[PDB]
């Protein structure tokens, strides 16, 4: 029900949900913010904001379209959502203003205004968006001196020396046809889509993007940007997790769903099936925490990201959740496994099926770029319910028992004890 | 308990130091590092730097007091010989 066909160049991937309204056609490239050097960084976000600029969006809005884009750590996407009877308009707009000539987009008035707005919103993100910036510093210190370490939005110091030559070089080096996947979600049928991509000739280039010299290797590290102006203490620690197209991927997502996510002020998240919430609820050790499991192309992370207003008992929160992490290897039960199985099925269903047909476009483009064909919601559910407690114990002994962690913090984090205690509290002496 | 008088050292989280902002601290786990990194370079060169900077303050007073002790000891060994008995009486009274 998620059909994929390889044409002369590009790969077309689509899914036809005939009850949805807005059909959404776009192209998803396989060169995100980890396919460049740290000096031209932020050229992916700059390309996204060039595509989303006032000129391009007014041209798209006069015809009845609505642009979208999403830059991630290996795929970047350009989505033109539209009405269901109007997608040949979407296709030839995306041809005429992104795939062929872009001289209307890349002259030094629109590029100057776009670069100024990008500089303002990146520095506003760096000052006033605290949990995302420490997840970003966690990525920057986990995979350091190695191309997965890069900021997605780009840093300010490597964004004020970018001109149109950088964007044209990136569009020549990474906006290819053996690197691109065109996607269709919403209610377009498959064959009218490829009929309209093969009627009007649509091909970006012919070549191949440059392969990287250094693969993503985890380096157990530590960083702290302690700003004691801030009222909270945002820390986040994470180990090396399993990447995409790895056999231990769904057990990593299940082991994240075992500990779940929490919010101390909602009275329905204080009653979950976590054993950690009987330790962190008598002195109110944190405000929220969420156990992520990110899986990029070469490697990935596995850890929790919190926020703490009780900045004196930070080490107790760290120690309690790390003992709960060691409970995965030594004595995890089966009722936690089945609770996390049902909750992981619910979360993947809420992610894969939703009202917006551009998130499905981004997910379908990513997992057709890296894998080759999309596995359905049924096969994912079968691979989830085929997981026993011993597979979780084997994976937790593989990737969580005494492994190197990487910590990224900000705020009032002097109460955070320093590194060797946190590293050697990942392994207890069997109680 | 009784909150006693304030001192110049609190505990973790409120240590009583000045407020700091913008001091990033990078570190690397020792399992990723090599211990005994540069022990022969820092055993020959840095130890000589520390010995070069801090040996006059130790050797000038040691030299003064050792020369004083050696001169006094050999003067006493001179006096309780036979060639100093008139000097022994003269120093006595
Ligand atoms: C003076 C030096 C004081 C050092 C204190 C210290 O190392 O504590 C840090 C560390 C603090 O851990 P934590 O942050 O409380 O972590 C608690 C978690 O449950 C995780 O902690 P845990 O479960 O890993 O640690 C529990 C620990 C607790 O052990 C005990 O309390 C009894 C030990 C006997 O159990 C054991 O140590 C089992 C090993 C017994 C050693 C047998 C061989 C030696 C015979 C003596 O505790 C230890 O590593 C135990 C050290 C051994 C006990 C001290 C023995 C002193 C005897 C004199
Ligand atoms: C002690 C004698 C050292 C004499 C001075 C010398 O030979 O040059 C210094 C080298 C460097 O040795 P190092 O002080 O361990 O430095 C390690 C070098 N890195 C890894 C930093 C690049 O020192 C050496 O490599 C000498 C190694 C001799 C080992 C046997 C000593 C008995
Ligand atoms: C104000 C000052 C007053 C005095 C202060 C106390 C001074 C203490 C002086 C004496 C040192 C006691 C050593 C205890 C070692 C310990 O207990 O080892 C606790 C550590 C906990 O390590 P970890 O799990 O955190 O990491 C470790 C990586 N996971 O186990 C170890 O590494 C085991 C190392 C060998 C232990 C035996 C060494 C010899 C001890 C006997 C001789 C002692 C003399
Ligand atoms: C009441 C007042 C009475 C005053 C009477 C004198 C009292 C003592 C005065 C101070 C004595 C020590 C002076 C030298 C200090 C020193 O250790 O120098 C040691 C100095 C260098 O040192 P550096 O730090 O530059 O090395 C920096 C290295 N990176 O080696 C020399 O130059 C060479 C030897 C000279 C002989």
């Amino acid at each position: 029900a998620e059909v994929t066909q390889l044409s002369n160049g590009i790969v077309v991937a689509t899914e036809h949900n005939p009850s949805a309204h807005t059909a959404s056609v776009g192209v998803v490239f396989g060169s995100g913010a980890a396919n460049e050097n740290p000096y031209n960084n932020g050229v992916s976000n700059l390309w996204k904001n060039i595509f989303l600029s006032k000129e391009n969006s007014a041209v798209a809005a006069k015809e009845g379209l609505a642009l979208s884009s999403n830059i991630s750590r290996d795929f970047q996407s350009y989505i033109v959502s539209s009405l269901p009877g109007s997608t040949d308009k979407s296709l030839d707009f995306l041809n005429q203003s992104f795939i062929q000539q872009k001289a209307n987009l890349l002259s030094s008035s629109n590029f100057e205004a776009t670069k100024k707005s990008v500089l303002k919103q990146v520095q506003d993100f760096e000052e006033n968006d605290h949990p995302n910036r420490v997840l970003e510093h966690l990525h920057s210190t986990a995979f350091q001196n190695t191309p997965l370490s890069l900021p997605t939005r780009g840093t300010l110091e490597s964004l004020e020396n970018l001109v149109v030559a950088d964007l044209e070089s990136f569009a020549n080096n990474h906006f290819l046809n053996s690197n691109a996947v065109v996607v269709g979600t919403g209610n377009i049928k498959h064959e009218d889509l490829v009929n309209s991509i093969e009627s009007k000739n649509l091909s970006l280039q012919t070549g191949t993007k440059p392969v990287l010299k250094k693969k993503a290797a985890f380096l157990g590290s530590e960083v702290r940007l302690r700003d004691d102006t801030l009222p909270k203490a945002w820390i986040s620690l994470a180990v090396e997790g399993e990447p995409v197209n790895s056999p231990n991927y769904f057990v990593a997502k299940l082991a994240a769903q075992i500990f779940g996510s929490y919010n101390a002020f909602e009275p329905a998240s204080r009653l979950q099936g976590i054993k950690l919430l009987d330790n962190i609820q008598e002195y109110q050790l944190c405000d929220n925490f969420n156990h992520f499991s990110l899986s990029y192309k070469d490697s990935g992370l596995w850890g929790f990201s919190t926020a703490t207003r009780n900045v004196t008992m930070i080490d107790d929160l760290i120690h309690f959740t790390l003992k709960q992490w060691n409970r995965l290897t030594i004595s995890v039960t089966d009722t936690e496994v089945e609770r996390a199985k049902s909750l992981l099925k619910l979360q993947l269903g809420q992610l894969y099926e939703s009202g917006n047909p551009v998130n499905d476009a981004n997910l379908l483009g990513a997992e057709v770029l890296i894998k080759g064909s999309k596995l359905s919601l049924g096969e994912a559910f079968k691979k989830i319910d085929a997981i026993t407690v011993k597979d979780v114990k084997a994976w937790a002994g593989k990737r969580l028992w005494d492994q190197d962690i990487a910590i990224a913090g900000t705020g009032q984090i002097e109460g955070l004890l320093d590194y060797m205690r946190i590293r050697s509290d990942m392994s207890m002496m069997r109680w | 308990g009784p909150p006693s008088g304030k001192t110049y050292m609190g505990w973790w989280g409120h240590m009583g130091g000045p407020k700091q902002k913008g001091i990033t601290s990078y570190a690397v786990s020792p399992y990723a590092q090599k211990p005994l990194q540069g022990i022969f370079h820092n055993a020959v060169f840095n130890s000589f730097r520390r010995f070069k900077s801090q040996f006059l303050y130790v050797l000038i007073p040691a030299g003064i007091y050792w020369y004083w002790w050696k001169n006094g000891n050999e003067y006493n060994e001179f006096l309780y010989s036979k060639a100093g008995r008139e000097e022994l009486e003269r120093v006595n009274v």
